[PDB]
């Protein structure tokens, strides 16, 4: 994930000057796969668990993840059913949960500001609450069978009325609906069917979590997300489009601390990312080039030294040019000039020595007649 | 300007012949004034070369970062009329982009939305039709409707009408919805939503008379049948998903609608439908309603007492752990 | 319930109750052994029933009971005639009620339409003359309009009259009008402004395009109609072909003529010209075009027919399409158009030929621009109507669209605008001169005699709309730069433009005099905020919480 601002201006008024606001600034953003160091970690981990199931359905081999909790999946399902049965009758047990929260540093303020935009939705149904407990402590194929058998028993006994959300892409919601209409047939759990029934819930959960942010932050509309949430494609391509949406999320979060001031920049970046993945597959090596206003990001390059500063003096065409460039790093990919060996040299409170690399691109014009 | 004058730029601009490249560069710069001036100074230059691909390039160089106050007048008199007079075949994409652009105003703006959205969406239809200048030789000067009745233009017209009715709802009826919400509902559901925006039961009849009945009589709609259907939908949205029996928001909203009814036949059966959806036993307000409706006389009060003893046997069955309603015939002996 | 039906907005709840009650009544009536009593009771019951589909059903049941009574009446009794005279009365009532229901369903409750129910053909003729038919083709915003096709068809079905005869009469009525004086050649050139063509196209919309296209093709080619023996004039052919261009697409038109769309357009031009000549009785026929390659016949037509205005127009419109651009021919053409005082047509012709280098050097070219620009300006006077202001804008556009506008007397046009109380329009013409020193002298002498605020208001109200938006900002830049150079900040200081006069100091870097005027002649707050905005714009922001005098001091030290 390299986010670098390239600023071009003409003419050059001073050597090594501060670029004015009349310059053209373009932000080149490359975003890698995965985000375990940001606020989306508890999403990506779940997505990674999804990546297991999306593969477990494809090949049948389920490489289970480590359980992040103490209890097993079946115990969580049993107590989740018991509490909801108490809510429906003989019960409505109430819990009190007070936990200590604190800040680490002033950057935690921005981290929390980004976290609340991807916070768990205030409205959760039966399926997403089941998935939340089933996205961290499922380590065997027998657990899925036991959990779905418990759900079947609860639905048949008519003990609970699960809370549901619109869209009902998962078959379990349809099973609940048919249980609302009397008694249903006995559901069989064979092959990769138990994997797929659980997979169908995480897709809806992640789609709702995405939509609560895109429309919630006015960064995308239903039409903008229609191509990615379209159920006309197979489930593997649905997971692939979820991957693309998560990569767009990673693109946006990596740039929120920088261009938060202007809503236009955050909206244009989101639209460019959406239009890219509408017609292109998932690409992490692609560098998105967003032209940004130098006025809004003028405080970011007035406090940073340039990695490379270049002056190019030419006449008419750019075939004949004289370039003087200064780079704090090596601009050569086949040579390395000798920096001082920092062994037995300065290893104290004094700063390390730095040798700046200056390169002069000259040429010789030959007239062909 | 004169302060940017230079020989290298002057000769380069003189050698430039594709006048559209400068306009595209200005559009990408967000400088609409210079783009309009370059359009004006070269009106007859690219007129003989106007086709679909250059218009697509113009729309692609067009970005969503400029003010519409200097753009809408430019579309109404300069861009859209020129497209209509020169290439009517380009009226599709020019509409389609606009169909997106107005929808983009749903996210770019919220204060002037959808008034700015309406005035940008209507700019295609409100553009002047070239019918007064005298030249019948270039028969494409008349904007034929063979390209105005296409699917994209029809959808854009439907969107314009939807924006008109949306402004009517925002200002007059005080029913504020999203564009996608209004794109998938009907008059009955709009009536339901006007009550949905209302939370206080006391103001339900006042607003009903104020705007909802006016909307009703403007489209030949029924009052009491729609009130009963609203009660049914309120029951369905709560009781069907009711995991916890504390969603009493439907009872308070339904009592006011019951008070709004004028037909005695449609009151008792509405209360029965409340009975047939509420979980046995009901709450305190519903208990007051039942005791009230037992007191007056009606031929359906016998049906109400039938439903009352139905509630009693449901209470017995659910106190003995049998929660199914109306076991058919064979499990009666087993229950006994 | 029937009385409540006449006032209720909706009927979905009363329809079922009325249906049950009417079914009970019908069951009571159908069990009567005597059918005469049943008829006498049903007719009385149906009379009290108000209008609607219920009235139609009641009349149908009365007809059924009359049929049952007729079956019980042998042909040797006097009750046969009494039953039949009543059966035809019930039929008259049925045909009245069926038409009334269709008329009400389409929101047609006028007394004239209700009176004409005994003449179904005349009622259908009146239906197809509805203004909404013209409105549908004029305005394209269709949301709610009465369907004439759905109304007339059902009215004819109820009245048991074939719609084919009525449609045949309607086709003859408008598409082939008789030789009565109401025709002018100006209306023939623009047939879209006619309500009859819209009605013909609307009538042809209902029937399939396959038959209508062939019928219009036969009208545009043959001398006799497909409806009778009446002769087909060239105006009828032009109207029929323009209907074909509106309904049929390119493929359908090309499938019939077996010609490219350009050839069909040329045939349309030829037949329009022939119709215009036939209206004024000019013996120019179709055989004048299908021979004698175009250069020679165009030159001969210009030689023989240089005295008629419409012959000059015929030569002009043929030279534009067939691409004959002789310099002397166009010198004659442009001069003769102004000889007939066709100033807007001459403007259109000049703007059509404003992209050819050969015609830019015609001796009448610059002469044609000058009079076309000035004549609408000379005819106009204060106050300015919207048409006159639009004509002034057209004259300014003609100044813009003219590539040799530097050869025109722009001081004269500017003074004409001055006589029109339009300083902004006068400055627009003054700015476009190719001479720099004279332009600078004239602008300095002009802007010192006109109020800049009024000029800017005129720029905002009219110059920023249409095609003049890009040049209005440049006129504004000239005006504000002159104001800054003349130390005339006080003129706009009391108005809303002073802040705008601030930002133009940003873009042109002409802030020194404005800052000096604000610091010396006005309050220091506006100077300090101005300098702070300037520093924020240039990338060297002044730190906040600074006194206005200190900010002025750094600004003064920043100018050295």
């Amino acid at each position: 994930t390299a986010i670098a601002l390239d600023i071009s201006w003409s003419p050059v008024d001073e050597i090594l000057q501060i670029p004015p606001l009349s310059s053209t600034a373009t932000l080149n953003i490359k975003v890698e796969s995965g985000e375990p160091r940001g606020p989306l970690n508890h999403l990506y981990r779940e997505l990674k668990f999804l990546l297991v199931l999306a593969d477990g359905l494809r090949t049948g081999v389920t490489e289970w993840l480590e359980p992040l909790e103490a209890k097993s999946a079946v115990e969580l399902v049993q107590e989740f059913l018991n509490d909801l049965n108490k809510l429906d009758g003989f019960g409505d047990s109430t819990k009190k949960d007070t936990e200590v929260e604190t800040l680490k540093h002033d950057t935690a303020a921005v981290d929390r500001s980004v976290k609340r935009l991807f916070k768990v939705r205030s409205d959760l149904d039966f399926a997403e609450q089941l998935w939340c407990k089933m996205s961290s402590s499922v380590i065997s194929y027998q657990d899925l069978v036991k959990c779905f058998t418990l759900i079947i028993q609860s639905l048949q006994r008519g003990d609970i009325q699960p809370w549901l959300h619109s869209g009902s892409n998962s078959l379990l919601s349809k099973l609940i609906h048919q249980s609302y209409h009397g008694t249903m047939d006995t559901v069989s759990l064979s092959g990769t069917i138990p994997v797929q029934m659980l997979l169908e819930i995480g897709l809806d959960k992640l789609k709702k979590d995405y939509i609560s942010f895109f429309i919630g932050q006015e960064l995308a509309s239903l039409n903008h997300l229609e191509y990615f949430i379209a159920p006309s494609v197979d489930i593997q391509e649905q997971v692939y489009r979820v991957q693309k949406l998560h990569h767009i999320l990673e693109i946006l979060v990596s740039c929120m601390p920088f261009i938060k001031s202007q809503h236009e920049l955050l909206f244009s970046l989101t639209q460019i990312c959406i239009k890219y993945y509408k017609q292109n597959p998932l690409d992490e090596q692609h560098i998105f080039q967003l032209p940004v206003r130098p006025t809004a990001v003028k405080n970011l390059y007035q406090s940073e030294k340039p990695q490379k500063w270049r002056v190019e003096i030419y006449s008419g065409q750019k075939k004949i040019k004289t370039v003087w460039q200064l780079s704090d790093s090596s601009p050569i990919d086949h040579l390395n000039f000798h920096k001082p060996d920092f062994s037995e040299l300065t290893l104290n409170g004094s700063l390390e020595e730095r040798i700046f690399f200056t390169n002069m691109v000259t040429c010789s014009q030959v007239h062909f007649k | 300007g004169p302060e940017k004058f230079s020989g290298s730029s002057w000769i380069e601009f003189l050698n430039n012949e594709d006048d559209l490249k400068d306009i595209f560069l200005q559009l990408k710069e967000g400088n609409l004034v210079c783009a309009q001036y370059l359009w004006l100074r070269h009106r007859a230059n690219f007129e003989s070369r106007f086709d679909v691909k250059m218009l697509e390039s113009l729309l692609n160089s067009m970005s969503a970062s400029v003010s519409l106050q200097k753009l809408c007048p430019w579309f109404k008199n300069d861009v859209i009329p020129f497209v209509r007079r020169t290439v009517p075949e380009g009226q599709i994409i020019l509409a389609k982009w606009l169909e997106q652009a107005a929808r983009n105003l749903e996210l770019t703006d919220k204060a002037n939305w959808p008034e700015n959205g309406l005035q940008l969406a209507e700019i295609f239809f409100t553009a002047e039709k070239t019918d007064e200048l005298g030249l019948a030789s270039s028969w494409h000067w008349i904007s034929l409707k063979d390209y105005q009745n296409t699917e994209e233009v029809c959808q854009l017209r439907t969107l314009v009408n939807n924006l008109r009715e949306l402004i009517t709802l925002h200002r007059k009826y005080n029913c504020k919805l999203a564009l996608s919400d209004f794109e998938k509902e009907n008059t009955t559901t709009i009536v339901f939503r006007m009550f949905d925006k209302v939370l206080a039961p006391e103001l339900i009849p006042s607003i009903l008379e104020k705007f909802i009945r006016v909307y009703m009589r403007e489209h030949d709609l029924q009052e009491e049948e729609l009130l009963l259907l609203y009660i049914e939908d309120l029951l369905n949205r709560c009781s069907s998903k009711s995991t916890s029996l504390f969603e009493t928001a439907w009872e308070a909203k339904a009592m006011a609608v019951i008070a709004c009814l004028s037909d005695t036949d449609l009151i008792f059966d509405a209360v029965l439908k409340i009975m047939y959806a509420a979980v046995v036993p009901w709450s305190a307000a519903v208990e007051q309603l039942v005791k009230q409706h037992l007191e007056m006389d009606h031929p359906k009060v016998k049906l109400l007492q039938e439903s009352y003893k139905l509630m009693e046997m449901k209470k017995l069955l659910r106190g003995y752990g049998i929660r199914e309603v109306n076991l058919l015939n064979k499990e009666i002996m087993r229950v006994v | 319930k029937l009385l409540k039906l006449t006032q209720a907005k909706s009927s979905t709840l009363i329809n079922k109750e009325i249906t049950k009650i009417t079914q009970t009544i019908e069951s009571c009536l159908l069990s009567i052994v005597n059918p005469e009593w049943a008829v006498a009771i049903a007719i009385s019951l149906a009379q009290d029933i108000p209008e609607g589909s219920f009235k139609i059903s009641a009349l149908k049941f009365c007809l059924y009971l009359a049929e049952r009574w007729l079956q019980n009446i042998p042909s040797q009794d006097e009750k046969r005639e009494k039953a039949e005279a009543l059966l035809k009365k019930l039929h008259i009532q049925y045909r009245r009620s069926g038409t009334e229901a269709v008329l009400i369903a389409h929101k047609l409750n006028t007394e004239e339409y209700l009176r004409v129910i005994g003449k179904p053909a005349h009622l259908i003729v009146s239906l197809y003359e509805h203004p909404s038919i013209n409105q549908r083709i004029q305005n394209s915003s269709g949301t709610d309009y009465p369907d004439i096709h759905a109304a007339a068809k059902e009215i004819a079905e109820v009245n048991e009259i074939n719609l084919e005869k009525v449609w045949d009469m309607l086709l003859e009525k408008w598409l082939c009008p008789s030789t009565k004086p109401g025709e002018k050649p100006s209306e023939l050139f623009e047939l879209q402004e006619d309500e009859a063509l819209r009605r013909v196209q609307y009538l042809l919309l209902s029937r399939p395009i396959d038959y209508s296209s062939r019928m219009l093709f036969v009208f545009a080619t043959s001398t006799t109609t497909t409806l009778g023996m009446h002769q087909l004039t060239f105006a009828h052919r032009t109207r029929a072909l323009q209907c074909l261009f509106y309904l049929a697409d390119k493929e359908t038109i090309e499938s019939l003529f077996k010609k490219p769309i350009e050839e069909v357009k040329s045939y349309l031009r030829c037949i329009t010209f022939l119709a215009s000549f036939e209206t004024l009785n000019i013996p120019i026929t179709y055989e004048l075009f299908c021979s004698s390659p175009k250069e020679g016949m165009i030159k001969g037509l210009w030689k023989n027919h240089s005295h008629e205005s419409m012959a000059v127009r015929l030569v002009t419109e043929l030279c534009l399409e067939y691409k004959i651009y002789d310099l002397q021919l166009w010198n004659g053409l442009l001069q003769k158009l102004l000889g007939f005082n066709m100033i807007p047509y001459l403007r259109k012709v000049l703007k059509a030929i404003s992209s050819i280098h050969s015609l830019w050097q015609v001796p009448y070219f610059s002469k044609a621009w000058q009079r076309v620009i000035q004549i609408p300006l000379l005819s106009a006077s204060c106050p300015l109507s919207p048409d006159q202001l639009s004509d002034c804008s057209e004259s300014l556009i003609a100044v813009l669209e003219c590539p040799v506008s530097g050869d025109l007397d722009l001081i004269g046009v500017a003074r004409q605008y001055i006589q029109l109380e339009l300083p902004a329009f006068a400055l627009a013409c003054l700015m476009l001169m190719p001479h720099s020193e004279k332009r600078h002298q004239q602008i300095k002498n002009f802007l010192g005699s006109c109020d800049p605020q009024v000029i800017l208001k005129q720029l905002e109200e009219h110059m920023n709309t249409g095609q003049l938006a890009g040049f209005s900002h440049q006129i504004r830049s000239l005006i504000l730069n002159n104001i800054i150079n003349k130390k005339e900040f006080g003129i706009l200081a009391k108005t809303k433009y002073f802040q705008m006069l601030k930002m133009h100091a940003m873009n042109t870097n002409n802030i020194t005099e404005l800052v000096n005027y604000l610091a010396n002649d006005l309050s220091l707050d506006e100077a300090s905020v101005l300098i702070t905005e300037y520093s924020k714009h240039c990338g060297k922001p002044v730190p906040p919480d600074t006194a206005p005098c200190e900010i002025l001091k750094m600004f003064l030290s920043g100018l050295s």
